[PDB]
């Protein structure tokens, strides 16, 4: 018989990191294998589309790397942009909002998590097809239709809301009644307030902070820094530099060299253009969630435990970074609490009562119900109860007295 | 012509490269053939291949009021 | 030949504190552990409130309670059956090692 | 080559086992540490815990 | 005109199994491609990386 009820919370922002992206690298499988040499071009025709096949691989990346970016942030089929006067009932999102002083109108946040995320072989590099500019714009759509009209957005309309109404909405949907938001307004607001500038200074401090996109750069760097470095092996030829050997030799001899430099350095490729499919899928699936996520989590509000941050959900907040989406997950978690007495059940006239919502609470000497997620005891009426069954069936019942409204209206 | 400059080579210029027998378009519309870094290129007008910086969709401030 | 297997950084042992944790936590606090601290609440309770989640009146727990208790129990007992006689349920994991 | 085979099964193998603790770590988090509202999610039957 | 409505429960647990990791296997491919080979060594270092 005793139930913990929180009587205090905390509003807290939490940051989640996901690369949604890797750079569209473009490889030249015949320069790269025969750079200007017609007799090394020749024999490597020799290998059918063993050469044009790679082409196509890394080609066929490429394309859904845009494919990532397009499903994760465009989303929204009209762009939203906030009023000029920021009523939003004392919540700041001065931050998260775009800067329009800026050459490219990124929010202060997204500003910082730019800041911290860092040849002639026929590797060449590919532009995505949304610029950072663009990814802006998208997540700035997104932003400001969840805070100036929740849910309804991502549903159909942009359909406005006053913001502190909104938050009701987020509070009742993690078992807190609406009145708790609006009683505690000022506090919430504060608390949401204070935790964004928390975001601000632990990203602007902790490097490893953007450990997730910055391992993906490293990955595809180091990535075609070997390839390119396996250009300098012999592979059993008499010299790296294929010039060395056309200069050198003969054609009857020159040719056997080249056929061992050619097997090596198109096993190279083979070797990098699987690594970078199964890397390409490791993205994809990252993408995927990064979709579902701003669908489940920016768009709507998540049910779903751990899926938005630790914590129960309320709502969230995109921020673009290079090559990957962050999320500041809003989250309500219970701060401070006490030890009551509780039961599942009250007697009253045999008749046994329950909760309709909520527990039974005893602070040792009267009974109250109140709500599970937040103290804030009732006296325990038929309105607050129903009934069914009686005192001898219900393990751990316990007597009390339920109040009825209707008697005094009557016995006066 | 990807990273090549227009002088290493009707023309138009995108940090994709060269594009060359595109019409560049100053209006925005919806990606149709995507060139990269925001351009987007159409058969569209009398008919004309146009390259164009690409909407994202139709602007909208919602009527957000206290 | 130059093969070798490495050990994972958990051992078996620490596996058997984090799922006792997590199952300890489970069962004398729900989900209240994922949220916040652990929030004590009596199981009667706390079955009472998942019954709520599925859309049944949770009277129909405590009414009932004995009744569901004995198919808690009843059910746990099967898994052993299971287990014990059918070394082919465990399918996944020996496909793994396999 | 004989290893460069065995280690691109194991990379693909073992993305086919990520995507299982993914999906454990995800019904730890959903079906343990909560309940679910998701049919079929937690076996046959209303998720109870 | 007609709804069903169940009038008992049956309290079912459904096992349900997942690969969370597998054996950290590692080779030192030096040794695989050459065992105790100097001149075996020699020739897999025009190999690069
Ligand atoms: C809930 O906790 C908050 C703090 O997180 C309390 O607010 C603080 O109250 C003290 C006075 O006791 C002030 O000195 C602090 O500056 C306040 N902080 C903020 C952020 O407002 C709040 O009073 C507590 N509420 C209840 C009902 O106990
Ligand atoms: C939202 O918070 C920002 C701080 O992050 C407030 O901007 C500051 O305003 C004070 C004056 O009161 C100046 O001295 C600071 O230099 C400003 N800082 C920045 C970064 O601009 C902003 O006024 C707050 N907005 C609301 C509506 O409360
Ligand atoms: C709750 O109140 C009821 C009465 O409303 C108590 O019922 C009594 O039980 C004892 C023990 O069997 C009998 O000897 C009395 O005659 C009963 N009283 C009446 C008026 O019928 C019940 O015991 C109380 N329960 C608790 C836990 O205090
Ligand atoms: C890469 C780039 O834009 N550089 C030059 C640009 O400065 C110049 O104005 C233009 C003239 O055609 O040729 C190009
Ligand atoms: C309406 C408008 O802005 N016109 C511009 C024109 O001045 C410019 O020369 C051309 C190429 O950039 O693009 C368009
Ligand atoms: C009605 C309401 O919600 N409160 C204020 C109102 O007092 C104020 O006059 C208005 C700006 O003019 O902004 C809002
Ligand atoms: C509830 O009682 C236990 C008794 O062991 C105590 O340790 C705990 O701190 C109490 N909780 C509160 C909120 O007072």
């Amino acid at each position: 018989n005793s139930i913990a009820i929180p009587t205090n919370f905390t509003i807290s922002v939490t940051t989640e990191i996901l690369p949604v992206s890797m750079t569209k690298t473009s490889v030249d499988c015949t320069m790269y294998i025969c750079g200007d040499s017609t007799e090394c071009s020749n024999l490597l025709l020799q290998y059918g589309s063993f050469c044009t096949q790679l082409n196509r691989a890394l080609t066929g990346i490429a394309v859904e790397q845009d494919k990532n970016t397009q499903e994760v942030f465009a989303q929204v089929k009209q762009i939203y942009k906030t009023p000029p006067i920021k009523d939003f009932g004392g919540f700041n999102f001065s931050q998260i909002l775009p800067d329009p002083s800026k050459p490219s109108k990124r929010s202060f946040i997204e500003d910082l998590l730019f800041n911290k995320v860092t040849k002639f072989n026929g590797l060449t590099v590919l532009p995505p097809l949304l610029t950072d500019e663009m990814i802006a714009q998208y997540t700035s759509a997104l932003l400001a239709g969840t805070i100036t009209s929740g849910w309804t957005f991502g549903a159909g309309a942009a359909l406005q809301i006053p913001f502190a109404m909104q938050m009701a909405y987020r509070f009742n949907g993690i078992g807190v009644t609406q009145n708790v938001l609006y009683e505690n307004q000022k506090l919430i607001a504060n608390q949401f307030n204070s935790a964004i500038g928390k975001i601000q200074d632990s990203l602007s401090s902790t490097a490893s902070a953007l450990g997730k996109l910055q391992d993906v750069v490293n990955q595809n760097a180091q990535a075609l820094n070997t390839l390119v470095k396996q250009l300098s092996s012999n592979f059993g030829a008499i010299s790296s530099v294929l010039n060395d050997i056309l200069s050198r030799l003969d054609p009857p001899e020159a040719e056997v060299q080249i056929d061992r430099l050619i097997t090596g350095r198109l096993q190279s490729l083979q070797t990098y253009v699987t690594q970078q499919l199964i890397r390409a899928a490791e993205i994809r699936a990252s993408a995927n969630l990064a979709a579902t996520k701003m669908s489940e989590c920016v768009l709507g509000q998540s049910k779903r435990v751990d899926f938005c941050g630790k914590g129960y959900h309320l709502m969230s907040f995109p921020q673009s970074a290079p090559h990957g989406v962050v999320f500041l997950h809003v989250t309500y978690v219970p701060a401070q609490e006490k030890n009551f007495t509780t039961a599942p059940a009250i007697c009253h006239d045999g008749k046994a009562h329950f909760p309709r919502e909520g527990v039974f609470v005893s602070n040792g000497t009267h009974w109250f119900v109140t709500q599970r997620n937040f103290y804030e005891p009732q006296i325990i009426t038929t309105d607050n109860t129903f009934v069914s069954g009686n005192c001898d069936v219900v393990i751990g019942i316990v007597n009390n007295t339920v109040y009825d409204p209707l008697q005094p209206e009557l016995d006066s | 012509y990807q990273d090549v400059n227009c002088t290493e080579v009707n023309v138009f210029q995108t940090r994709a490269g060269c594009l060359i027998g595109a019409e560049h378009v100053n209006n925005s519309y919806e990606c149709d053939i995507p060139i990269g870094a925001g351009i987007c290129a159409s058969y569209q007008t009398s008919q004309s291949i146009i390259a164009y910086t690409m909407s994202l969709g139709a602007e909208n401030s919602v009527a957000y009021s206290n």
